[PDB]
């Protein structure tokens, strides 16, 4: 219950950490490709800044995660072999970012399952 | 051989937090079917490939036993999954699945046959269960609550014969079947080893050794053949004692210690009798789990709380899958006796998990990997 | 299970530090923020987008501070996004032009503190230092409400170090300046922790 309330305060910390991400959340590939142009390429990496909050959730929960994650902010290191944010870097970089998207998605689902495993 | 791989854990999933799984088994094939029971009497089934790619983490299939389950095993060369429950409920569920959109999915789980173990009349709960199917004929064998060996014919769902271990041996410390399956290999809570011939319906031999403590597990190794058996138990320091049945000696004994054991103490105990008073160990390093296949023998070490792997090809190259953060252990064997060899292990933290009550080795048809279920009701996979 | 409980106790002792996320420590000659290296020396330079991401994290820290203390920003407006940090400083122009009424709404000349994507980064830096001074001001007011000047900085030069980029490449100047500035920022962060604890 203690660490839960601390995770609530950290939740408020994420709410106060919410600037670039407000209306949207973590739950999309075609959406990324479509919104890539309309986001000016700012809100793209700024949308990839969620890896910082994810890593924050990680270190707080101290629970092992399916995908290796390191949050560099704008361009974040996933497994060290893949970029978290392509930001329209290249054509092959879109494929690397695709595999990285599948990765982060899998880690998101697994983490969501870990959160669904919560009990008293 | 899967022992050479790094074996990093790519998944952590727990469906039921509340209780540990009493049994864990996997249905082999192109697309492995994961299965684990529950102490609350629940049957859970997960999809290998689905957990590998999409990483979806939930029960793909759920069956309600309504009563606590004892153990489970997958019928050889079959899609049927056999299970026994401490309510005295023995049943086998047939698998139903389909293939569409270049993938596979599961349909429904239904029990093919239902046989009450409560029909014995003494109301005994099934302890351990091992089933087998020979091209000749198919059958199953189980241990009663009083640790009595009972072999029921899988065909007629009836009892073929009933074997009973001597009360001087205490209870049954393990369950194993011979290569010809005409003989049963069972350990003793008294810290004895007993192999019996079902052919003539008698007890072939009774063996003992080491500190004469309880035997953790007993099984027939592959590379060691039917002429040699692997038994975890006996002497404290010794992790696993492998002894050749006919030879009457222990060929290879894997022990955790900084020194070589005593030759007179490691010698086979025969002349000893039932008068021995049982002496066990309450230490946390006692209870563990082990699974051995394809020349590789995997053993979960509760001592340092780490997964260890001993390759039968080379105990030298043998090492631990998952270990602590600071350093790992260096292991190497030697031989004092011409007929006996001994392996030594010399010792030199983000992951958090309880003791492992169950473990299973598997292949993804792409790359090999291992699955494990702990006492906290959590499951994980390492590739 | 008990071992897991003790691990949770240590995790609680670490959870007392939960206020620190973007927090900056010192590594090598320079100081890095939340695992992001800032500043570049004559030997090993860092990436531009890395410095941009670190500055975005610093601006995110400033925004988090403004959100936490709920303090009003007179001449400043905060829009951090990813690496790119938009800081809008409302100020008067030369006002020598008689054709400009300037009686209505307006905006800052250059919002962005991000570069490489005379130097606007220098102006944003001086404005950041002034924002730190005003931060210490409002914080002094909060201290007077509840009822400490280690930082010596001038708009041109902070603690003797040059805070101006001048359109040139990275050097020891901006490195030492970033050092002292990040250290003082860490001190101000500790002060923010003390205030959040006292409120």
């Amino acid at each position: 219950l203690r660490f839960k309330k601390l995770y609530q305060l950290i939740g408020i910390f994420h709410s106060t950490d919410l600037f670039n991400s407000d209306r949207g959340y973590i739950y999309l590939l075609r959406q990324a490709g479509e919104s890539t142009k309309h986001r000016e390429y700012v809100n793209s990496q700024l949308g990839y800044y969620l890896l910082f909050l994810h890593l924050t959730a990680i270190q707080i929960f101290k629970a092992p995660l399916p995908y290796r994650l390191m949050y560099y902010g704008s361009t974040s290191v996933i497994d060290s072999q893949y970029p978290l944010y392509f930001t329209d870097q290249m054509i092959s970089k879109h494929q690397a970012k695709l595999i990285k998207a599948i990765h982060y998605f899998n880690a998101d689902i697994l983490q969501f399952k870990q959160i669904l495993e919560n009990y008293r | 051989n899967m022992g050479n791989l790094r074996g990093k854990l790519i998944a952590t999933l727990m469906e039921n937090e509340p209780n540990s799984i009493t049994s864990s088994a996997v249905s082999p094939g192109e697309t492995p079917y994961l299965i684990t029971g529950s102490d609350q009497g629940v049957i859970k089934i997960w999809n290998l490939k689905e957990i590998i790619v999409g990483e979806v983490y939930s029960s793909s299939l759920t069956y309600d036993c309504s009563s606590t389950v004892t153990q489970i095993t997958m019928i050889p060369n079959f899609d049927a999954f056999a299970v026994s429950s401490k309510d005295g409920q023995i049943i086998v569920l047939k698998v139903n699945h389909y293939q569409q959109e270049s993938e596979v999915k599961f349909l429904n789980c239904e029990c093919i046959r239902k046989i009450n173990l409560k029909n014995f009349g003494k109301n005994e709960y099934a302890v351990r269960m091992r089933a087998f199917v020979n091209e000749e004929k198919s059958l199953l064998v189980a241990l009663t609550n009083l640790s009595r060996v009972i072999i029921f014919d899988i065909r007629t769902l009836e009892r073929l014969q009933i074997i009973e271990n001597s009360p001087r041996h205490g209870a049954v410390s393990s369950i194993c079947i011979d290569e010809e399956c005409c003989v049963l290999i069972l350990g003793t809570t008294r810290g004895i080893i007993d192999i019996w011939d079902i052919r003539f319906n008698v007890l072939i031999r009774s063996w003992s050794f080491g500190d004469h403590a309880p035997i953790t597990h007993v099984e027939v190794c592959q590379f060691y053949g039917k002429n040699s058996v692997i038994v975890v138990g006996g002497s404290s320091k010794t992790f696993l004692t492998i002894w050749n049945f006919v030879k009457g000696h222990c060929q290879y004994a894997f022990i955790n210690s900084d020194e070589q054991p005593s030759m007179e103490h490691f010698l086979p105990i025969e002349k000893g009798l039932e008068e021995l008073n049982f002496c066990g160990i309450r230490s946390l390093n006692a209870l563990s789990t082990i699974s051995v296949s394809n020349d590789k023998i995997l053993l979960t070490d509760e001592a340092t709380s780490s997964i260890v792997m001993f390759s039968l090809n080379e105990l030298s190259s043998s090492k631990a899958v998952i270990s602590p953060s600071r350093f790992s252990d260096v292991f190497i064997p030697t031989q004092v006796t011409a007929n006996l060899t001994m392996l030594l292990r010399k010792m030199k933290s983000l992951y958090h998990h309880d003791i492992i009550n169950s473990i299973s080795t598997c292949e993804v048809d792409e790359t090999p990997l291992l699955v494990a279920c702990d006492n906290s009701g959590l499951i994980g996979i390492f590739q | 299970q008990y071992e897991l409980s003790l691990n949770q106790l240590d995790k609680l002792r670490k959870i007392n530090i939960f206020n620190a996320t973007f927090k900056i420590s010192h590594s090598g000659p320079f100081a890095t923020i939340n695992g992001l290296r800032l500043g570049s020396i004559p030997e090993s330079v860092v990436p531009w987008k890395e410095i941009n991401a670190a500055l975005g994290q610093l601006i995110l820290l400033l925004a988090t501070i403004n959100k936490n203390l709920k303090i009003n920003l007179v001449d400043y407006e905060l829009q951090p996004m990813g690496s790119f940090s938009k800081i809008k400083k409302r100020m008067v122009n030369s006002v020598e032009y008689n054709n400009s009424t300037t009686n209505a709404p307006g905006d800052w000349l250059i919002l962005p503190v991000y570069y490489d994507e005379e130097t606007k980064f220098d102006k944003s830096l001086e404005t950041t230092l002034e924002i730190i001074s005003e931060i210490t001001r409002q914080l002094s007011t909060i201290a007077s409400s509840y009822s400490e000047l280690p930082y010596i900085m001038n708009k041109d030069k902070i603690n003797g170090l040059s805070v101006k980029l001048h359109g040139s490449s990275p050097n020891l100047e901006w490195t030492t300046a970033m050092k002292f500035l990040l250290t003082n920022v860490k001190w101000l962060l500790a002060f923010s922790s003390n205030l959040l604890s006292k409120s």
